[PDB]
């Protein structure tokens, strides 16, 4: 139930800065509006800025969790179906492998070390071997539904929400911000 | 009912509530006053009610209680104490009394203590039986205190180069030397923090002296544990009467096997505060203070101690230099060898928003072998060895370079000892 | 029962004593006024009771007799001495008294003495044909006063650098000058271990000002000759009373043939308190110093004397540097020519953490010739000049491995000689 709970969260963190995004553009659309007014309202102009300031940071830490819960979703069912292909493949994977893959149970550190990476640069120039032609490849069959839905990236409003970096006083400050201002608005 | 879930509960829900037991208008006026007509509606309608709070001993027995969350100011609910259970139960400042008290009757205003069935959260004669405070003997600390939280925060920097240091013990008398705009608050609040993080167990106390009422109430939604804090709208005798109640309290509280920690916000300002009540000496030194007058805050930092009986009191008190005045700096010079801890801060390193901003230098503890093990200790040593030849703002850039980019102190030690 | 040994009893036996006496509400105040109280129950039995002390007379004649167990404290315990008593016997300040004492009666809350047993460890009238102690004729040191143990300890290293740094006399005013941080505190205890160890015979006292209650109580359970000290809690007044008690005290000592030894940490804080004690004379020298602010530390220093008559005095007062405060600067410069022997210890070895941290090249004795035989006066020369060249911190670390190597002093010697 780990790719289930994982797909919902996804979901949720979608939902999540897709309404942030709403508020976003909610508040730059009123303070545009309120700025071509006649009316001067200085207090009112500074608080809006503070207000879309705050709901821009907002949107970009929504985008950044909602990456890493999609990056998450595809390392786990890469896992698990990595997990099944070679439980069902894992005889070939040995006869392929033999020359430097036993005595794993005895050999050094080292010797360990050397041999896995051996075994993982052979799989990387396989890999590579296979994918010169470009066959086109599907999802898997048993969890294709979920990987469709999530898609294969994140949509390019997430990302290109995410390239400014915060410092952590930055990080602290717009947090405390952001939690007065949501308890302002509460009451 | 409980008085303090009274003296909690905000002002909207307490005027609902008069409204409900009846009384017409108890809305413009004092919490107190509310609270109190509260108490009087409640006692004519003839239940029982609880109460607590911190007792106090005036000049001639005419004890009174008072109540932390309203940083124990003389309001017209605080409970009276009659001598006669003063003798009987062998009471003095700072004891946690707790049992039924009497509505007042005419001729007096003070409710009246009824019975005690609590005394610093244990049985009466299990505190007779207790030994006074000044008895018991004091050690250096032996009980690391880790400043570190261990979880990961980004913000946790300021409690991971805390730890690295100055080493913090069960029994520290500690100092926090630093210029206006240095991160004095700050610092209280992470120390706060990560008491009430690592060790829940040990009574975190934070005292502000003085303090502007912004910082105050931005102190009390923060800390977990009790906050008491004076402005400086109530003169000195406030501010006298607010510590020496805190240093009571502590002292009771580590009678009975406890640890106390006590953040000091300051002690420039406590210091000034004892020099402007007691009455001249016909001596002043330098700066226009009273030799005499430093003679009080002392008995205050120096009541830092570590007992082998039991428990532990620390002390961590903040002290403030190039403000502008020498009666500052002959406060700070008259403490300068007394706490076996200090912390200093520096101004430009603060200016250059390299937080937390220590001169590690010239920041210390006394006895840390006794603090930590040994390896560590070698660890430090090392890391003092290595970044004493650089510059103050050097330094702590590269400590905070180093530490950012992992999360756990250990991490640091075996990157710092690989390279 | 003997009051002494009550008073040295510990708070453990204070419950027992209550509960034995019938007095249960005993334990929860002043321990002082507990030993009164108990004192006063027994006495009232019709009991004989002994007691003890040492007497100081008041400006009209009002004499009390104080414990050194309490560290010559003002409480109830305190033993009354009447202008009678003190006529017929002519006693002053520093006079060890031992006889029988009496239960107070109506009218006044102090116990009395009826007739003295023991005045300085001597009968009464032998002790009354003596010599006053300023009308002695001071002498140089002559009797050597080895500070080596000679047992091969880890910790007794030091002491043997000691023994090669600066020839300590019987009767010789000695100063160390230390910054903070420097190991001073260890070096006074290596001095007292060495003097309890290789000569029992000479009282050893060892007097703490204004420390920390910690280093104040981890003196008291290291030493074996009689320790006194006042926590920085104290105002002045307690530092010099402290003061004068123990030097009186040491006169008294030393004027029947005795030799007294004392400690004391520090010279500058006690210079402190009497600064901040004396009023005003309108002269006022660099720093906050008084011009007779310093007369009274100069002749509690000077008092240090080898007597021909009989006895000694020999005193080793540390001095503070580099504190940061001109005053303890200006103070330091005004016993620079005092002492007779001196010796420095330096930061920067400290900060390497080799240990003892002592500035050899600064450091010595003069007229060290009437302290020690003349070959091994020699071998020092020769030390001296071989170790002169070479850098402090490379000299210390030099004497330390050398001195590991070796065993005794004189291996030492033989082996620098070999080469
Ligand atoms: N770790 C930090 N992260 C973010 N801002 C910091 C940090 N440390 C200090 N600052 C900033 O530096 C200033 C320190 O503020 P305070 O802690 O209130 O100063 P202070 O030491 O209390 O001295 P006072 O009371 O203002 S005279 C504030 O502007 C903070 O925003
Ligand atoms: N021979 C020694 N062996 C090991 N550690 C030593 C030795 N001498 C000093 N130290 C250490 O050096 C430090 C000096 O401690 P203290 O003697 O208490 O300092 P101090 O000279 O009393 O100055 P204060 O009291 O701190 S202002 C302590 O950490 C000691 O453990
Ligand atoms: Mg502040
Ligand atoms: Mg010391």
């Amino acid at each position: 139930t780990a790719l289930q709970q994982a797909f919902d969260t996804c979901q949720n963190n979608k939902a999540a800065w897709l309404q942030r995004k709403n508020e976003l553009a909610a508040a730059e659309q009123e303070y545009l509006r309120l700025l071509s007014g006649e009316g001067r309202n200085v207090s009112r102009l500074d608080e809006l800025r503070n207000i879309i300031e705050v709901r821009k940071w907002q949107v970009n830490q929504a985008a950044g969790r909602y990456i890493r819960s999609h990056e998450a979703v595809q390392h786990i069912s890469i896992r698990d179906r990595l997990n099944d292909f070679m439980q069902q493949h894992g005889t070939a994977l040995a006869a392929a492998l033999a020359p430097e893959l036993m005595g794993y149970s005895e050999l050094t550190a080292i010797a360990r070390n050397c041999a896995i990476q051996r075994a993982t640069d052979a799989l990387r120039e396989a890999l590579l071997s296979w994918l010169a032609k470009g066959e086109k490849i599907n999802y898997s069959a048993q969890d294709s539904d979920i990987l469709t839905t999530i898609g294969f990236r994140p949509d390019v409003a997430s990302v290109d929400d995410s390239r400014e970096k915060f410092t952590p006083a930055q990080n602290m400050i717009f947090s405390r911000k952001s939690a007065q201002l949501a308890s302002r608005q509460s009451v | 009912m409980n008085l303090t879930e009274l003296k909690n509960t905000p002002v909207s829900e307490l005027i609902t509530l008069g409204e409900n037991m009846g009384l017409e208008n108890l809305a413009r006026m004092r919490k107190q006053d509310i609270i109190f007509a509260i108490l009087k509606q409640h006692a004519k309608s003839g239940e029982d009610i609880f109460g607590d709070g911190v007792l106090e001993i005036l000049q001639d027995g005419f004890g009174f209680l008072r109540s932390a969350d309203s940083s124990y100011l003389a309001g017209p609910d605080d409970i009276y104490v009659s001598p006669s259970q003063i003798r009987r139960f062998n009471l003095r400042t700072g004891d946690t009394i707790s049992g039924k008290i009497r509505p007042p009757k005419e001729g007096e205003r003070y409710f009246a203590l009824l019975k005690v069935n609590e005394v610093n959260f244990d049985k009466p004669e299990n505190a007779r039986n207790k030994i006074l405070f000044e008895n018991l003997t004091p050690l250096h600390a032996n009980s690391r205190l880790r400043m570190e939280r261990g979880n990961g925060s980004t913000e946790d920097l300021t409690a991971r180069v805390l730890d690295l240091a100055s080493l913090i013990g069960r029994g520290q008398r500690g100092l926090i030397v630093a210029p206006p705009k240095a991160g004095k608050t700050m610092l209280l609040q992470n120390i706060a923090q990560s008491i009430a993080y690592n060790h829940p167990d040990c009574v975190l106390m934070v005292l502000l002296i003085d303090e502007r009422p912004e910082e105050v109430t931005e102190m009390q939604r923060l800390v977990k544990g009790e906050v008491v804090a004076s402005t400086f709208d109530e003169p000195a005798s406030r501010h006298v009467q607010v510590a020496e109640m805190v240093i009571e309290k502590a002292k009771r509280l580590v009678e009975h096997k406890k640890d106390v920690i006590i953040l000091l916000d300051s002690i420039t300002r406590l210091a000034r505060a004892y020099n402007t009540v007691v009455p001249a000496s016909g001596k002043v030194l330098t700066g226009g203070v009273d030799a005499n007058a430093l003679h009080r805050p002392k008995r205050f930092f120096g009541a830092a101690r570590n007992v082998e009986e039991g428990g532990s009191l620390t002390i961590i008190a903040t002290a403030l230099i190039d403000t502008g005045s020498k009666m500052d700096e002959v406060i700070y010079e008259e403490f300068k060898g007394t706490g076996n801890m200090e912390l200093h801060l520096s101004r430009k390193i603060a200016e250059k928003r390299v937080f937390p901003a220590i001169d590690y230098n010239r920041s210390g503890t006394r006895k840390e072998e006794l603090l930590t093990t040994q390896e560590e200790l070698q660890k430090m040593w090392i890391l003092r060895k290595i970044i004493h030849p650089m510059g103050e703002i050097d330094a702590m850039e590269f400590l905070i370079n180093k530490l950012a980019m992992t999360k756990t102190n250990d991490d640091f030690f075996e990157m710092m000892k690989r390279s």
